[PDB]
């Protein structure tokens, strides 16, 4: 029990440039970490606030993996792998 | 083949609206949607109660189906009226 | 009050919400509040898009909504926009809107 | 081919994480991202290893998805190098932003 | 054999008009055929469909119904025609 | 006036009209021909024929909405092939 | 919460590719994939039969849902392979 | 001991657990006997297309155990596969190797 915060900074320079790597981006501004950090944070966010709202549904307070497929679901994204 | 609910519209308009009238391409316009999140919403709690082993549906999934259909503020508000609304019920049940 | 509407203050049907829950390949059984609170929401929602399309109603000097006050409140509006973004109103056109660097 | 200059670097680089399937956001800060984001939500909420990694499996297959549209973006404007505008226009045109 | 070519019913200024509503200022001479193509394309899609729902319920005649549902099937809801 | 004081007019003038601009018998032909391709002797309810043009206008205008960013993007102001291939690829409509 | 088809999928590999084995990970994204389509199908036939008022579902909304949700080719040969199957199921 | 109604149709996938399966739903009243054997048929027919088009994979790349990336490399591969599954994420699938030519040098 910690306030947790600013953690947004632990996804790094190097870990979006191994991204935009694998994406096939062969160079990259500056500007665009800062920018990268923004989007990943809203998907985030919401895949994460309809993931607990399940979770509540069912009076859980633990979140299961089923429960962020569902929630990706309602992304319109289907994750493959997690059924177990 | 869809519900008409163009009577009620109607009422409603008249309520927010009093002195403003409404076309019947506007009154098909709005029955399709009103079929169309009634759908939405059933869909959804239909899925939340067979995710939970739950027989039933009851106000419980359909307030869930609300919020995680609607974007987040206009959730607050739906959510709200539909207490609102089952509060009002059962006090006079 | 003596119907299911009027004891929960609705204009909206909630007895006829209820008999298409039960009708619809939803569950196998649907509680008295489901509909209540099903049919305050499609109500609810209902209100926001007439006092929204009146008003777009007005700003053209028009007493009657038509499909085009419809498109104008749902698009002008950030949260139906969102609710309604895969939607396509019959006769409702598009805003009106050109990209500044087109304009002179 | 150009030898070894930046450009064959990012190539090497491309080739290489093209070519492996593993994580690449750490995975002990993508997972406090994860916790932290869930703080505002609700207080006193767990999450299951396999839902942390459901999050971020799902959350890297986005955005290098992202970036190969960004990447289009900046290619059509004859460019190499992606930026915020290359981004902002895939996401709009996704309806992610619209 | 016979020739069955109706997408050219389409008309450039139909097109332009079209694009006008879109905002756009300026088209290429060559948009026009290349939007005849995408547009073939997603007709052929949802007509494909909604024949589809129309010979299941084995009928001959496609309603506005079987067209909704057909667009439902790409992602997109219209309204305006469950009268 | 400049072509481009000309095409500005005819945007704000599409904006603000409602009304269907491809031609209703040429439409109805159009889609008479593809349905024929499917199973013959098929019939249209008329306003199945405007549901599937309502639905085609929009889906085309929503399109050339992208596909001119994607022009904009690129400065120019006039829209190309690329330009509506780009949109497409995005909106995942093709490969 | 959802339906293992392992068993099915490893006997289906078998006659496909003997010589092969499969991990647990990919057994799990396999799993994934039946239960998606599965639910895609039924759900298409269940608002086949409520769009007919239909009350119950039969193959031929099976059929008519494999045919809207399948591309082309890969429609073609199931719709072939499920026919296959009722008729060998009705004769025998 | 009564021939179970997956052998009674030639399939390996479950007949009567799909049927009981379509009842849990409830996706209408009533199912009828055909469709889980039609329902079956096609989960089975698709599982062997892409076990299929994996295997291959697999051998392509030395391998002799299917894994997630080979079962991406697949799907991604084949058209009409590929098209099914467009909004389909297989976790530790990867990505198709694929370079924008105009990146790679002349
Ligand atoms: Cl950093
Ligand atoms: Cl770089
Ligand atoms: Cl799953
Ligand atoms: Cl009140
Ligand atoms: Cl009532
Ligand atoms: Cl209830
Ligand atoms: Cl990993
Ligand atoms: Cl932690
Ligand atoms: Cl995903
Ligand atoms: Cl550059
Ligand atoms: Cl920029
Ligand atoms: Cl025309
Ligand atoms: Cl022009
Ligand atoms: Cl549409
Ligand atoms: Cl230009
Ligand atoms: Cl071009
Ligand atoms: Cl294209
Ligand atoms: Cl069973
Ligand atoms: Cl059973
Ligand atoms: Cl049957
Ligand atoms: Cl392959
Ligand atoms: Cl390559």
């Amino acid at each position: 029990r910690k306030v947790l915060r600013d953690n947004i900074q632990g996804i790094t320079k190097p870990a979006i440039r191994r991204l935009a790597r694998r994406g096939g981006v062969k160079r990259i501004s500056g500007l665009i970490y800062e920018e990268t950090r923004g989007v990943l944070k809203v998907f985030l966010e919401n895949v994460i606030r309809d993931a607990v709202t399940y979770t509540e549904h069912a009076k859980r307070k633990t979140v299961t993996a089923m429960d962020v497929v569902y929630a990706l679901k309602r992304q319109g994204r289907t994750l493959y792998g997690f059924g177990g | 083949r869809k519900e008409s609910y163009s009577i009620y519209v109607y009422k409603v308009l008249k309520q927010v609206h009093p002195d403003t009238g409404i076309s019947s391409k506007a009154m098909g316009i709005m029955n399709s949607f009103v079929n169309d999140i009634f759908e939405r919403i059933a869909g959804e709690a239909s899925r939340l109660a067979h995710y939970n082993k739950r027989s039933t549906i009851t106000s419980r999934e359909i307030q869930t189906a609300v919020r995680l259909l609607l974007p987040g503020e206009l959730a607050k508000h739906a959510v709200s009226e539909g207490t609102k609304a089952v509060t009002k019920y059962t006090s006079s049940k | 009050a003596k119907s299911r509407s009027s004891r929960a203050g609705l204009q909206f049907p909630v007895g006829r919400v209820h008999r298409l829950l039960r009708k619809g390949n939803y569950a196998e059984r649907v509680g008295a509040g489901a509909p209540v609170y099903l049919a305050a929401v499609l109500e609810y929602l209902t209100a926001e898009i007439l006092e929204l399309a009146g008003n777009a109603a007005r700003d053209n000097k028009k007493t009657r909504i038509i499909p085009r006050h419809l498109q104008l409140a749902i698009r002008n509006d950030e949260e139906l926009n969102k609710l309604l973004g895969k939607v396509t109103i019959a006769q409702g056109g598009v805003l009106p809107n050109i990209q500044a660097v087109l304009l002179p | 081919p150009h030898r070894y200059r930046p450009g064959t670097v990012a190539l090497r680089e491309i080739r290489r994480y093209q070519k492996s399937t593993e994580l690449l956001i750490r995975k002990l800060p993508f997972q406090r991202l994860v916790r932290e984001i869930a703080q505002d939500f609700k207080t006193d909420l767990r999450f299951q290893s396999s839902a942390v990694m459901a999050l971020q499996e799902a959350s890297e297959a986005y955005l290098v998805g992202l970036f190969e549209d960004t990447n289009l973006c900046a290619i059509h404007a004859k460019r190499v190098t992606i930026m915020p505008k290359d981004i902002q226009l895939a996401r709009r045109i996704r309806g992610e932003r619209a």
